[PDB]
């Protein structure tokens, strides 16, 4: 069984499964937790950063792609770099060649197409990281969830990483509330923090521990880390 | 995938040996015996042919002794086709050296180059080696008479008398027995023949089963002559020696 | 052009080559050695385009040195030359041909005879009693055609070169600043430190 | 600049009664400056002869190239190449560089060892093959040579006589050309033997 | 044959003060004898307190300016939001320029800003990269007219101290933004009087620790 | 995508055998019998036309192929493998010979060329040896008449006569008695016909036998007149009728 | 096209093909190099699969990379040929561009890197060779001895050996070589090298070949006889007891 | 342009002028024509501004890399041949540069190499390079002597540039002096021709083809 | 067999884990980062007394402001260092300034996962992960003194102190205790020296342990045997009390 059909991404199991892709998805579940949630005016990202020792830094999980887009990563960081870098290039191309801010919807479509090549090609390997993408554009705020399988989905909010299910359910209830947090950045953030706290167990989210990012109407994708997230615990 | 069907022809055993090389050598040991004996005024190359019949035309045949250039020749033990590939390229490297330097190519250089082509198949590319071993008989202004040998591992060495193919240990032992530093061409021929005679996996050593070659620097001339013996002449040299 | 003369005596080859490098309106150096030792018994003299000159020389040097080591042997002069010719003949049809002219003077230790080869940037090679490249030959060949004898001594050849130099200093328009002479014989290669006044 | 006129030189060959002859001059210069008095232009691969006029570096290159090709030919075919065949090899080797030719004008002379018939031929720098029963001329003095041959020549001359003919043809044609001369050599070719004679001529 | 190049006139001038620097440029854009635009800016804010202008063949100037802003964008990305100091921007441009050494950006560029110490700085480039830091520099068509003026009025060349038998140079003081702007305006009106490519408008970009301020003055439109 | 099979598919076994090659020789063994006998003034190669159904049209399949106007080849083993070898062999006779020397290549050289291809299929990455053995017969001004056999390993050897495939051994044995060095072509044809008969299981006539010869020059087959050096092709495929006339003299 | 990863990691952190290459090294004849106070000696034992050789021609074990640097090895003979040539070229190239011959270290670092490279490039197996490279840096008199292995690792030694039974001879060196007084002479260094070789070569004059490298391009291979003299005098510094 | 460097008892002197021209247009008079590679290596520039600045700043990099790689400081010979071989690769493309690589190393001692875009690399004791080279040589050659004092050397190199700055339209601005010793290069100032000429005339009593 | 870029059922890259194992067998390397500099010390680990200890390069300079210590199959690090050096020099060329240590480090880690056999993602030309890990320490003006641990997985973390190699878990644990914001360069030298002593099989002395530091004032300095020996001595006394 499995041991015969999991050797590579160019093999389908007898059930119609792609194990290498599936195995890829697992490194995500192993990663720390991050949450995304958008109102109609802003989109926030709150992600729990994970240290290695009490003597180390907390792996940076959010990346700015353009002044209007960014994402939080969950899983294999390198693959995150490779992917955000690609997102950076496509954003650049739209600005340069069309003087148009790239549509998050399109950014999504592009990421899916990139991952998919490493899920039907020999010797290649699926990406091992999930991504939460937020952005404000010509049609308001957005939040996109990307999976190495190549699947990308736009949601009012969501969470990924270990214990993600906590926050994912939390938001699923908190919806009617946060989606109405228009014109009040700090609140959405709060909502985000609360949500993120729903997938905790270790210790309470701290200064070196938390990472939040916000994008919106008159707010360029800005990264808040440590000293500045204090007011959000 | 494709890796599935890859034999990895250039890998090491846990013992630090090269499978494909070791296995090629084995192939070669089932091949007709070839011998090279170096004299003080010549070199003899003799070979025993494998695959014979009443109908095989021996006249217009040359399956074991090949001319590389006017001063060097080789005797082959292995796959005859793999042989021709290496020969055609060795012949060429000879001519290149010539054009470039206007001097005939030193036997060892030619040899070393050929050995280098073989070592390649040993270290990269993923292809099976050539199942061939060579005994080169050549002359040159820097070392005169030379006899070398090369095999699938791309290693080469020089010899006073040597053999390759089937029954090497037997022949080698016989050669170590009757060979002496100050031999002469007409004598080495005899030795060459005798040796073949006692290692042959057949009944009697007949002319049609042999290929003989000599590289003599005749005194009344100056140019190193290469003579690849013709059937009638093998028969003759054979009677002289008494094998009949 | 710069001066490159070579004359093969009975037991040696003497190459004479000008000490000046001029660029535009100024003589930049008055002590250039337009020569490279290809091997202990083979010296090559060169002249032509500004950079191609040394670049081609040193390249040929490297290649001959390498062969020397790979085989622990010294290629015959004739060999070194045929090699040089082919490098040239291949260059002439490249994108940017080496515009270099060379004289190769070597002592063939096997034949125990000095040799001198003249090769132009097109890979035109010829073996000669004496040769030159540039405009110098226009004077020296006739001078030598008259004063040269096959059985001359190293000393006689040097004096013959002296005549050549003098004729050149008399009639050529450019001040080439004298020459550096080098003799290639059985015991190697040595530079006549005494030619500016012999 | 005209590649074919830098070095100077001539070659000519004629056929006789069971013989052929090919000769040439020994000059090699650089425009006005004579540089070498010993530059032969006739070469041979076994019993086949090739004379090459034109740019010296190319003459040299082509010689080396046909030694190679003929050497390998013998190793593969186990016999020496014939004229009729070498000609084709020359032609094709030349056409191979159709748009960046070797500036040369080869001449082939020999006697078929199988048929014994005399054979000679010339080519333009890109391979046109001119097989003639009479003579073939080439070099800087080609016009002059054509003049000599066309008049002096007559069918079926004996070796001894042909030698005269070819010699006078060369000699005289060379003297009316500034770029040729400085020595001459003639090859008389017969099945059995071939004799090479040097000629005494104006050294100007 | 197709001629890949053109000349769009214009003239630019940059002056570095003690705690500021300006980069002014005219606003006209022409072609041969026709005016393409009376208002087409060529001095831009590139972020990080750096203003730049690449005057000459507008297509090239534009391409250059584009590639640099972008270089600033990626400097932030690749080097964790670090601010590109002017000296670094300069060297970066040298490379942008010299990359096209065999099909040059037919432009004379200048950037202004504050150095690492906060003092004013101006840097100017040859179309293939030669660059240097300077007190002031003009570029473009009327460069030859304006430059001498600045050597005199900004660097006080040839001006000596009265009654010293010409043995003591005028004290090399540093102008205020107000004076600098006066000079910029004069240099430009003058240039407009005599050059047919200069005119229509003047846009100056002033650079201080407080950011980048824009000033605009009208010029003759004939 | 892309042929990533860049490694040899024929390697060495611990007994020193090249599996794929031996196997190809087996495939050959399963193939119909074909033979070639060499005369003093000719050579004949023949084989049987294993009509794989009576609905199929025998003539529309040449198992005997002309390589040059003086060379032919017949085989035993996998036909397709053969057909493509003829194509190549016919091409190489031009590219490596007629386009350089202005004359067709000599038997041994052409053979030498064919052989080299087969060898490559024994070592090149990603392929399997050819499942054929061929008998190539020709003539050339300098070597006279010849007959060669080329195996999947790429080895070739000249023969006075031989047979390959199914009834090889029996046939090889039958030839050894009849053959001698004073055979005039007609007699060898005859012998070939006899030899062939014994391998042939059922029908035996010109519609089931493909026999070709390499003999005298045939100007009526040149197609043009006026040039006295090109005397005509020496290879001739025998007609059904011509075979029967010799069959009716069993 | 052929790009299969042959040297790869196995569950325990080993690169088998690299390790298996070390074995082929162990299977090769011994080679020793010990450095004196003004020299470096490199000795090697001789193979014995068959005998009736032509001592004159057969490529010895010690090779000159340049007029002042030598390299001996233990391993696949053929494999060593490639490293030598590659080393020689770089020896020339370096001369051409730096106008100075290589230091033994440079040459070492070069050869070393080539080995490492083959342990992580597709389509190739590591070099089944280990080398001893010795000589003197241009214009310096301090002897240099370095060793390289198929992994690509390298470093220097006062004395060292590689090849079959190197474990045994290493011990002899470890005991007989004092870093406070390296064999202060060409003679005693040669001796110590022979003594060491003897412990395993097992009394065989024609079984040993020694080479000495002195400063400024002075490299000399001893005669079958001069060594035999060392073997003789050495069997006495064991017999007189 | 106008640059010189010459060898002597106390080391090497490198003096260059500082004018940049666009044809007859004086583009600048404040250009540094000497690039300080490492504490013991100076490279002078003449020809295309960019070509020199660019490839010499680059040279500086390749020199540093060598340090990192070999732990030893790059020789002047090697440093120079890098530029030279580089330039030779671009031969025929239009690079325009004439430069001198001066420096001191324990191995070579004081050393100066001239390398130009034609690929000529030469070692020597005195080189003047640039449109004003002849002017510099004139003055330099006539007063140069090996046993010169460091102070006199400085002055001489200085003076020679002065010379060229005066006569050669294409040279001027100010002279930049450098002294290369056993312990490295020592900068000896930037001297404005605007004032240097007058001082020199009065003190030395030369340039009498001028009144003032 | 299976490819070199295959994911285990636990979501990890085999070859990466495996190389990480090979790294566990290396000589210890410890780096501690203080407000006065960063110390990087390593254990030479001579495999024989005839090997000239000083010929062991496990601490290298990337640039005057960046140094680095390796641990693992040290031959694999050569191409990494080279890239590190070129990356820093090149940066100085294109921007006339020093490369940020993070940046340098990040550039090195970009090589990490570039292994494969035709992995449709770019052109990955390396057959297997690096079998070594690095401790990269340096200083820039923006973020002060920094120490980074770079693994063959492409990830790298910043540590106030870190140990890699054989004695990692033990040493790491010790570091964890001993470390504090207000440490001093000498204290750090000591800890490295002390902790090295502990995890080292043979007895730590000047010929088998190597110390180095990088400071704003003097840059990357590899401590000379004599200086380190003095510290070793200063340690026997600090330890030979209480
Ligand atoms: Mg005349
Ligand atoms: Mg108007």
């Amino acid at each position: 069984f499995r041991n015969n059909y999991d050797g590579d991404t160019v093999t389908f199991s007898p059930t119609g499964r792609l194990f290498q892709v599936e195995y890829a998805l697992e490194a995500i579940k192993q990663g720390s937790v991050t949450v995304g949630l958008r109102s109609n005016t802003h989109a926030v990202l709150v992600a729990l950063k994970r240290n290695a020792d009490e003597l180390s830094s907390y792996q940076k999980k959010i990346i700015k792609c353009d002044e209007h887009m960014g994402l939080s990563l969950a899983g294999l960081a390198p693959d995150a770099r490779v992917l955000s870098n690609y997102l950076r290039q496509q954003c650049n191309y739209s600005s340069l060649v069309f003087n148009r801010k790239l549509a998050v919807e399109r950014a999504g479509h592009l990421l899916c197409d990139k991952a998919q090549k490493n899920t039907q090609s020999y010797g290649g390997r699926p990406y091992g990281v999930g991504l939460l993408i937020i952005g404000y554009d010509k049609s308001g705020a957005h939040l996109l969830e990307f999976q190495p399988s190549g699947n990308v989905t736009e949601l009012y909010g969501t969470a990924i990483g270990a214990r993600s299910q906590g926050a994912k359910t939390y938001l699923e209830r908190t919806l009617d509330t946060f989606i109405k947090i228009d014109g009040n950045p700090d609140e959405l953030i709060k909502a985000g923090v609360e949500a993120i706290s729903q997938s905790l167990r270790d210790e309470s989210l701290t200064v070196d521990n938390l990472s939040i990012a916000i994008v919106g109407k008159d707010t360029p994708f800005t990264i808040y880390d440590g000293e500045a997230v204090a007011k959000y615990i | 995938g494709s890796r599935r069907y890859d034999s990895r022809t250039t890998i090491f055993s846990p013992e630090g040996r090269l499978y494909q090389v070791e296995y090629a050598l084995e192939s070669i040991s089932h091949a007709g015996t070839a011998i090279g004996i170096m004299a003080s005024d010549g070199i003899v190359l003799a070979a025993e042919r494998k695959v014979t019949s009443t109908l095989l035309e021996q006249d217009t045949s040359t399956e074991k002794l090949y001319k590389l250039n006017d001063k060097i020749a080789v005797a082959v033990a292995g796959l005859t086709a793999d042989a021709e590939i290496l020969i055609n390229t060795a012949r060429i490297h000879a001519q290149n050296y010539l054009k470039t330097y206007n001097e005939d190519i030193p036997v060892e250089i030619l040899v070393r180059r050929l050995s280098d082509i073989k070592q390649g198949y040993t270290q990269h590319g993923g292809l099976r080696p050539f199942g061939v071993s060579f005994i080169y008989a050549g002359y040159d202004d820097r070392y005169g008479y030379q006899l070398y040998t090369s095999n699938p591992s791309g290693n080469y060495t020089g010899w006073k008398a040597i053999s390759v193919g089937a029954n090497t240990s037997a022949a080698q032992t016989l050669l170590q027995m009757d060979y002496k530093d100050d031999m002469k061409v007409d004598d080495a021929i005899e030795l060459a023949l005798k040796t073949l005679s006692k290692t042959t996996d057949s009944s009697a050593l007949t002319y049609d089963r042999l290929e003989f070659a000599t590289i003599r620097k005749g005194a009344n001339d100056g140019e190193v002559y290469q003579k690849i013996f013709k059937p009638q002449e093998i028969k003759d040299i054979l009677v002289k020696t008494g094998i009949t | 052009m710069d001066i490159i003369l070579g004359i093969r005596v009975q037991d040696s080859v003497i190459l004479a080559s000008s000490k000046a490098v001029t660029r535009g309106i100024s003589v930049l150096k008055d002590s250039d050695d337009k020569t490279r030792q290809l091997s202990p018994h083979t010296l090559m003299s060169f002249a032509g385009e500004a950079g191609d000159t040394v670049q081609f020389a040193e390249y040929i040097q490297a290649n001959i040195q390498l062969y020397s080591i790979r085989e622990d042997y010294e290629l015959s002069p004739q060999a070194v030359s045929s090699f040089v010719r082919q490098e040239l003949a291949k260059s002439i049809r490249s994108r940017r041909p080496y515009q270099v002219n060379v004289l190769i003077g070597g002592y063939d230790k096997k034949k125990n005879k000095p040799e001198l080869y003249q090769i132009d940037y097109l890979g035109t090679k010829v073996e000669l009693p004496y040769g030159a490249h540039g405009y110098s030959g226009f004077y020296t060949f006739s001078l030598l055609d008259h004063h040269y004898r096959p059985d001359m001594t190293t000393e006689e050849g040097l004096d013959l070169l002296k005549l050549c130099v003098q004729e050149l200093e008399k009639r050529m328009p450019m001040d080439f600043k004298g020459v550096i002479v080098k003799i290639v014989d059985k015991d190697g290669i040595r530079q006549v430190d005494d030619f500016q006044a012999q | 600049s005209d590649p074919s006129s830098i070095n100077g030189g001539i070659v000519v060959a004629m056929t006789g009664k069971d013989c052929v002859a090919i000769a040439c001059d020994l000059r090699l210069g650089s425009q006005s400056l004579g540089v070498s008095n010993k530059f032969e232009k006739i070469f041979h691969y076994g019993h086949v002869f090739l004379g090459i006029t034109g740019l010296a570096t190319d003459v040299t290159t082509l010689n080396e190239m046909f030694r190679y090709k003929t050497n390998l030919y013998k190793l593969k075919e186990e016999r020496a190449i014939e004229p009729e065949t070498f000609t084709q090899l020359v032609s094709s080797s030349l056409y191979e560089r159709r748009f960046g030719p070797y500036f040369v004008g080869p001449v082939v002379a020999g006697i078929n060892s199988k048929s014994g018939k005399p054979f000679i031929a010339g080519f333009d720098l890109i391979g046109c093959i001119d097989e003639a029963k009479d003579f073939i001329v080439s070099g800087t003095a080609s016009d002059q040579l054509f003049g000599m041959c066309e008049s002096l020549y007559e069918p079926n001359l004996e070796p001894e006589d042909l030698f005269e003919t070819i010699s006078q043809a060369l000699l005289n044609a060379a003297d009316r050309d500034a770029l040729s001369g400085w020595g001459a050599v003639v090859y008389i070719i017969k099945k059995d033997e071939v004799v090479k004679r040097y000629l005494k001529m104006r050294q100007d | 044959q197709f001629n890949p190049y053109g000349d769009n006139g214009g003239t630019i001038l940059g002056i570095a003060g003690e705690d500021f620097a300006v980069l002014a440029g005219d606003t006209r854009n022409i072609t041969d004898y026709s005016i393409n635009s009376r208002y087409e800016p060529k001095v831009f804010d590139c972020g990080d307190n750096i203003v730049m202008s690449a005057n000459g063949f507008a297509a090239d100037g534009d391409a250059l300016v584009k590639r640099f802003k972008n270089s600033v964008k990626w400097y932030h990305f690749d080097h964790n939001d670090k601010k590109l100091s002017i000296n670094s921007a300069a060297r970066n441009i040298q490379h942008l320029l010299y990359g096209k050494r065999f099909f040059p950006y037919y432009v004379h560029t200048i950037i202004a800003g504050l150095d690492e110490d906060g003092k004013g700085a101006v840097y100017s480039f040859d179309p293939v990269g030669s660059y240097e830091r300077e007190q002031c520099r003009a570029g473009g068509a009327a460069a030859s007219l304006i430059m001498p003026f600045l050597d005199n009025q900004v660097n006080f060349k040839n001006q000596y101290e009265p009654g010293t038998n010409g043995k003591v140079k005028k004290p090399l003081k540093y102008l205020s933004v107000e004076e600098v702007i006066k000079l910029v305006r004069d240099s430009f009106t003058s240039a407009t009087e005599r050059h047919i490519q200069v005119g229509d408008g003047l846009e100056i970009l002033i650079v201080t620790k407080d950011g980048v301020r824009k000033e605009f003055y009208e010029l003759k439109r004939d | 995508m892309t042929d990533r099979y860049s490694f040899s598919l024929t390697t060495f076994s611990p007994s020193g055998k090249l599996g794929q090659i031996d196997y190809a020789l087996t495939a050959v063994k399963q193939g119909v019998t074909s033979l070639g006998i060499k005369a003093t003034n000719g050579v004949v190669i023949a084989t049987e036309k294993k009509s794989s159904s009576p609905l199929a049209m025998s003539e529309t399949l040449s198992k005997v192929s002309l390589l040059t106007p003086d060379i032919g080849a017949v085989y035993s083993g996998m036909g397709p493998d053969y057909r493509v070898l003829v194509d190549k062999s016919r091409k190489v006779a031009h590219t490596s010979y007629k386009r350089i020397y202005g004359e067709y290549p000599p038997t041994k050289l052409l053979v030498s060329e064919v052989a080299k291809i087969m060898q490559e299929a024994t070592q090149s990455g990603g392929v399997r040896p050819f499942g054929v053995s061929l008998l190539i017969a020709g003539h050339d001004e300098f070597n006279g008449f010849s007959l060669y056999q080329v195996d999947p390993s790429g080895s070739y050897f000249p023969w006075k006569a031989t047979a390959i495939g199914k009834g090889s051994v029996a046939a090889k044995t039958f030839l050894e008695k009849r053959w001698n060095d004073e055979l005039e072509l007609e007699d060898a044809i005859h012998i070939a016909l006899l030899t062939l008969k014994e391998s042939v299981e059922g029908e035996f006539n010109g519609d089931t036998i493909e026999l070709a010869i390499i003999g005298d020059e045939n100007p009526d087959l040149l197609g043009y007149t006026g040039i006295p050096t090109d005397k005509g092709p020496r290879f001739r495929k025998l007609t059904s009728q011509e075979i029967n006339d010799r069959l009716e003299a069993l | 096209g052929y790009d299969r990863a042959l040297s790869i990691f196995s569950p325990d952190g080993h690169i088998f093909q690299v390790e298996y290459a070390l074995e082929a090294v162990k299977r090769g004849t011994c080679a020793v190099g010990v450095k004196g106070k003004n020299c470096v000696v490199l000795g090697c034992e001789r193979r014995s699969t068959l005998k009736l050789q032509d001592t004159r021609i057969t490529p010895s074990k010690v090779s000159k990379i340049d007029s002042h640097v030598v390299l001996s090895f233990s391993g696949l003979n053929a494999d060593s040929r490639i490293l030598i040539e590659k080393a020689r070229v770089e020896a020339q190239s370096h001369r051409l561009t730096l106008e100075d011959p290589v230091t033994v270290e440079y040459l070492t670092r070069y050869v070393a890197g080539v080995q490492q490279r083959y342990t992580q490039s597709g389509g190739v197996r590591p070099f089944g060779v280990s080398t001893l490279i010795a000589g003197f840096d241009p214009r310096d008199d301090e002897p240099k001895l370095y060793q390289t292995e198929p992994s690509g690792i390298y470093s220097s030694w006062s004395a060292q050996t590689i090849g079959r039974n190197s474990k045994t001879v290493r011990e002899f060196l470890e005991k007989n070589y004092d870093r406070k007084e390296p064999p202060a002479t060409v003679e005693e260094c040669v001796k110590l090298t022979v003594r060491s070789l003897l412990e395993v070569v097992q009394t065989g004059a024609k079984n040993i070949e020694i080479t000495v490298v002195k400063p400024d391009s002075d490299i000399v291979a001893l005669s079958s006889e001069e060594i035999n003299q060392y073997v003789t005098q050495i069997e006495q510094e064991k017999q007189e007891q | 342009t106008t640059t010189l460097a010459f060898r002597f008892q106390g080391g090497i002197i490198v003096a260059v002028d500082s004018r940049a021209t666009a044809g007859n247009w004086v583009a600048s008079q404040t250009v540094k024509k000497v690039i300080e590679i490492n504490p013991f290596l100076l490279g002078t520039m003449a020809g295309g501004a960019a070509d020199c600045q660019f490839w010499e700043t680059w040279l500086g990099s390749q020199c540093r890399l060598h340090e990192l790689r070999e732990k030893e400081r790059i020789s002047v010979a090697a440093a120079s041949k890098i530029l030279s071989n580089l330039v030779y690769q671009y031969k025929g493309a239009g690079l325009s540069m004439g430069t001198m690589i001066c420096g001191y190393t324990r191995k070579e001692g004081p050393t100066i190499y001239y390398v130009d875009s034609d690929g000529t690399r030469l070692k020597g004791d005195i080189f003047c390079v640039g449109s004003g080279q002849t002017f510099a040589y004139g003055v330099l050659d006539s007063n140069y002597k090996w046993d010169l004092s460091v102070e006199d050397a400085l002055y001489l190199g200085k003076r020679s540039i002065l010379a060229a700055a005066h006569r050669d339209a294409y040279s001027g601005g100010s002279v930049n002096l450098y002294h290369v010793t056993e312990d490295g290069w020592i900068y000896h100032g930037n001297h404005d021709v605007g004032e240097l000429f007058w001082k020199v005339k009065e003190e030395e009593g030369s340039f009498n083809n001028v009144i003032g | 067999d299976r490819g070199v870029s295959t994911f285990s059922p636990e979501g990890r890259l085999f070859q990466v884990e495996y190389s990480l194992e090979a790294i566990k067998l290396g000589s210890t390397a410890i780096g501690i980062a203080t407000k006065e500099g960063v110390v990087l010390g390593v254990e030479k680990r001579a495999t024989s007394p005839l090997l000239e200890s000083d010929s062991i390069e496990k601490i290298v300079e990337i640039d005057r402001h960046i140094g680095c210590a390796m641990s693992g199959l040290t031959a694999d690090a050569r191409s990494m260092i080279e890239h590190a050096r070129t990356a820093a020099v090149t940066h100085n060329l294109y921007y006339d300034e020093d490369i940020n240590v993070e940046s340098l480090t990040q550039s090195v880690c970009d090589l990490a996962l570039r292994f494969g056999e035709g992995a449709s993602g770019e052109e990955r030309l390396m057959s297997r992960p690096f079998g070594v890990a690095l401790l990269i320490a340096g200083h820039d003006a923006d973020d002060g003194y920094q120490l980074f641990h770079a693994e063959p997985s492409g990830t790298f973390y910043r540590y106030n102190a870190k140990a890699i190699g054989s004695g990692s878990e033990g040493a790491q644990a010790e570091l964890l205790n001993e470390w504090h914001s207000s440490l001093t360069l000498k204290e750090a030298e000591l800890l490295v020296l002390k902790i090295l002593k502990q995890v080292m099989e043979e007895k730590l002395d000047e010929n088998n342990a190597q110390l180095s530091c990088i400071t704003k004032q003097d840059g990357f300095k590899i401590y000379d045997n004599e200086k380190t020996a003095e510290l070793i001595k200063e340690l026997k006394e600090k330890e030979a009390a209480e």
